[PDB]
């Protein structure tokens, strides 16, 4: 039963927050101790909407939007804008996985309503253009932290994993 | 070689390419790369009889026979990804071609040969040849493209991303014989693709490359539109979105025009602006040139179409033939739309 | 056969462009490149020049930084709005006459020195009245194009 | 830390041992223990000098100097002709290595200062006659590990740990 | 033949140049004639400590800090730090060879006395910060090559010549 959470990595200028205080502890899922970003999650059949900052489903499992787990508290007021499940964390797509976490789990995951006043459509888009990284990491996830660019030796491979991995499905609406 | 093979035997062959490159050591770089391994078998207590001093050089021995070559050692694998991908490329090649109304006549592999309407033309060369590389949108079968990896069900397949593919459009009456308009096609590229060169950006410098093209064509009008610019056409996720960059700069064009936001008389006085833009070497002067020969016969006064600015000066040049194709990349995208438009009435 | 007039026209206007500090010297300016390149070849070339230099006032460090534009390009037009603009004009003019061998380069830099001089250019002029209108005006046609384009209100 | 002195295998006079009283402990890393000779520390750049023969600085790249490691000092009164150097034993460059240890390495190999008037050539010396070894064999592993000549049966692999691996080069003065 | 010295570029300030009396001649082997800087020659262990190192020899091929060779003198012609050896200068590491030698030349190879009283752990070093690339130039390259850059026109792309082909370890001791 870990409080966790789910920011995702677009390239929007909308996933600023979206959360609150702290996890309630320090068993993270930034394992960015090694070789930098390990252990993505990528949800199964959802867009990213390219606005509103947060997710919408549609029913193919043709999609991927990826981020980190890094929990807190979804700004500690929502409970209708997630999803309130319970994984017991062998039923994710899960990538650069470390050595098996048996535990189980709270799921807050940033949900925008499916809501087709417009037509869904899929759009592909990944990461590129310097500044288009120097936003949003450091917007969020370098003060998971905030040792990284203190003392991180890994800052050339850590920059380099949100052009490498998180690659999302925008909404072209 | 470094790039391929990645993990902690990056660091091995890094060592052994290193110890060639001026008619190097010649079998005395274990030296350098024994310490590799040797500091590595040991990670295992199961080593048979590896002679070291043997591995090492028929490594170096491998390499370097890649490298006097100059080309890639072929083996069946090499073959048989090449093939199959070139079968999973003509899939998704078959839907584009339905996709914009398109008759399909031969698609085999690398090849094809459709009948367009000439309206879906443009738009189709952008797309097919970024759906060659790998590179798109949405997708079109069952089957999505993910820079450079056509993908089937979270099935990850490579694809051809360096491979130039050159085009051939012939804007034909539907009552020319059949016969001289394929013959054309064969003729007008086979031949003429084959001496066309144009500046292409390669490692800072200004080379000149000669394919992937993209020639038109409609009763001696003739233009070329480079799709790459680059010569090494992708050599990283971000080398994508600038394949056939010119086309949508010619299909944004056109599409201003047909709504009236810009007069068609914009083909007609490029002219004078040309000599300017072509003699002018200072990209900040450019920019203002093409932006006040877009404003000038422009027909309305909220139209700020741009060009990429990488665009200025390609000089595209051709060795002694029967094609007249004007030295600037520009004025190419002018006759393009000559050729689109001329073949509208 | 005037395939280099469209580069000397870029070399010239960076020149003028540059020094022309002043924003509303440069407006003047592209008011110059419009309206004197049709009166050359409605009025004529010397009837043209006659009211440039009339306007121009030259007689002042302003005749020497012309001479320093022709080689410097540090350069700068100092003087009322429609004077630096009519004399940055003459530069143009007098650029082209230089860079084609129509003048010889000595001669004017130093006829616009010696003021007993000037006279004889004028004369100069004169005789070459038919040939130089020839020659200048894809020059002075593109120098009125890259006015229009690089000479913006702000 | 510990300090290691080191043996090489020449075809000249100066051989045997040219260093006196053993560890004085029970401990090296140069182990013989199963299947021949292992961790025979190889040394480039260098020759072995058929002459008082220490080892040489030679810049050619083509020398395959290599020895017995063992502990303690050489000798304990030659200050004059020796390396007096360290490394972290993962800095090193082995053949045929065996257990991993993250120490440092006070490493004594035998190395004079020629300061060379003739210019050194180069010589390729394999192993030949197999008698010749009879005598280093039991100034190798039966001088200070003495175990051997006793019970043991690889006396037929250590024919093979000769018979081919050790290709070292000379002189030719 | 004739003498001939070593210059290894440091990052320091420490063995500058001290280059006295001259050849007769002043055939050095290296070449700078038209763009390149040629017969850049590196070697085995003499690895750089980035303050007043002069490249002592450890025994891992992967240490190395190349340098130029010129026809000088032992560093003003003293007996205190430095190598003397011969080779024949056919087994020689010599990137970018060119033109012709002389056989058996008095090379001198600047070297530093063992550094002990610490572990090291070098790293190797791509020197960037192109302040440096032209110090190098100013009076330690105009003068040892005395003739060439300021006849012809090329100038620039030696100092990233010096980027592309110059890489080497630093002690750090």
């Amino acid at each position: 039963s870990t409080q966790r959470e789910y920011v995702f990595i677009p390239i929007t200028n909308s996933i600023t927050i979206d959360v609150k205080i702290t996890i309630g502890g320090s068993d993270h899922i930034t394992n960015i101790d090694e070789r930098g970003i390990h252990n993505v999650l990528v949800i199964t059949g959802y867009a990213v909407d390219e606005k509103n900052g947060r997710l919408v489903p549609t029913l193919d499992p043709c999609d991927y939007v990826k981020g980190i787990l890094v929990a807190g508290t979804p700004q500690q007021a929502q409970s209708n804008d997630f999803l309130t499940l319970k994984l017991p964390a062998n039923k994710l797509y899960l990538i650069r996985k470390k050595g098996n976490i048996s535990d189980d789990l709270k799921i807050y995951i940033p949900y925008s309503s499916p809501d087709a006043r417009n037509s869904m459509k899929t759009k592909p888009v990944s990461i590129s253009d310097d500044t288009i990284v120097n936003n949003i990491i450091k917007e969020v996830f370098d003060k998971i932290y905030n040792i990284t660019q203190k003392e991180k030796v890994k800052i050339e491979k850590v920059k380099e994993d949100i052009k490498e991995l998180f690659s999302y499905y925008a909404l072209e609406q | 070689l470094v790039n391929a093979g990645s993990g902690s035997i990056v660091d091995y062959v890094k060592t052994v390419l290193k110890c060639i490159r001026e008619n190097l050591n010649k079998c005395s770089c274990a030296e350098k790369i024994y310490s590799n391994e040797v500091a590595k078998v040991m990670f295992r207590v199961n080593v048979e009889k590896a002679n070291v001093e043997e591995e090492v050089k028929n490594s170096l021995e491998y390499f370097e026979t890649i490298l006097n070559e100059g080309r890639i050692i072929v083996t069946p694998a090499w073959h048989v990804s090449i093939s199959s991908a070139l079968n999973r490329g003509l899939l998704v090649e078959l839907e584009l071609v339905n996709k914009h109304k398109g008759f399909v006549i031969y698609a085999g592999g690398d090849d094809l040969l459709a009948m367009l309407p000439v309206d879906e033309v443009l738009d189709f060369i952008k797309e097919s040849r970024r759906a060659f590389a790998g590179f798109g949108t949405e997708k079109l079968g069952n089957m999505c493209l993910e820079n450079g990896f056509v993908r089937i069900n979270n099935a990850y397949y490579p694809s051809l991303p360096i491979v130039g593919r050159s085009y051939s459009v012939i804007i034909a009456h539907y009552a020319d014989p059949l016969f001289f308009v394929i013959n054309d096609s064969y003729n007008l590229l086979e031949e003429g693709k084959e001496i066309i060169r144009y500046r292409v950006m390669y490692n800072g410098e200004y080379k000149d490359a000669k394919k992937d093209v993209a020639i038109f064509r409609y009763q001696g009008l003739t233009s070329v539109i480079p799709l790459s610019l680059k010569r090494p056409i992708v050599s990283s996720v971000s080398d994508f979105n600038e394949i056939a960059s010119i086309i949508d700069v010619i299909l944004e064009l056109k599409k201003r025009i047909d709504e009236g936001r810009i007069s068609v008389s914009l083909l007609y006085d490029y002219e004078k602006y040309k000599h300017l833009i072509v003699a002018s070497d200072e990209k900040y002067l450019t920019e203002f040139l093409v932006k006040d020969w877009i404003k000038r016969n422009s027909l309305r006064k909220h139209v700020e179409f741009t060009i990429d600015e990488k665009l200025y000066g390609v000089r595209l040049t051709i060795e002694n033939y029967p094609i007249k194709i004007p030295n600037d990349l520009i004025s190419n995208i002018v006759y393009t739309l000559r050729i689109i438009y001329g073949g509208e009435k | 056969l005037y395939e280099e007039d469209y580069k000397l026209a870029l070399e010239a206007f960076k020149k003028v462009f540059n020094a022309l500090t002043h924003y509303g010297a440069k407006q003047a300016f592209r008011s110059r490149a419009r309206d004197l390149v049709e009166e050359i070849y409605n009025s004529g070339f010397i009837p043209t020049f006659f009211y440039i230099i009339s306007k121009a006032e030259l007689n002042s460090d302003s005749l020497d930084s012309l001479i320093s534009l022709f080689s410097s390009d540090n350069a700068i037009l100092r003087g009322s709005d429609e004077n630096v603009s009519y004399s940055a004009y003459l530069f143009i003019i007098l650029y082209y006459l230089i860079k084609r061998g129509i003048i010889e380069q000595k001669f004017l830099i130093q006829a616009l020195r010696c003021e007993k001089t000037r006279l004889d250019l004028i004369d100069k002029l004169y005789n070459l009245a038919p040939i130089i209108s020839a020659k200048i005006r894809t020059y002075l046609l593109a120098i009125k194009r890259l006015s229009e384009a690089l000479i913006e209100a702000r």
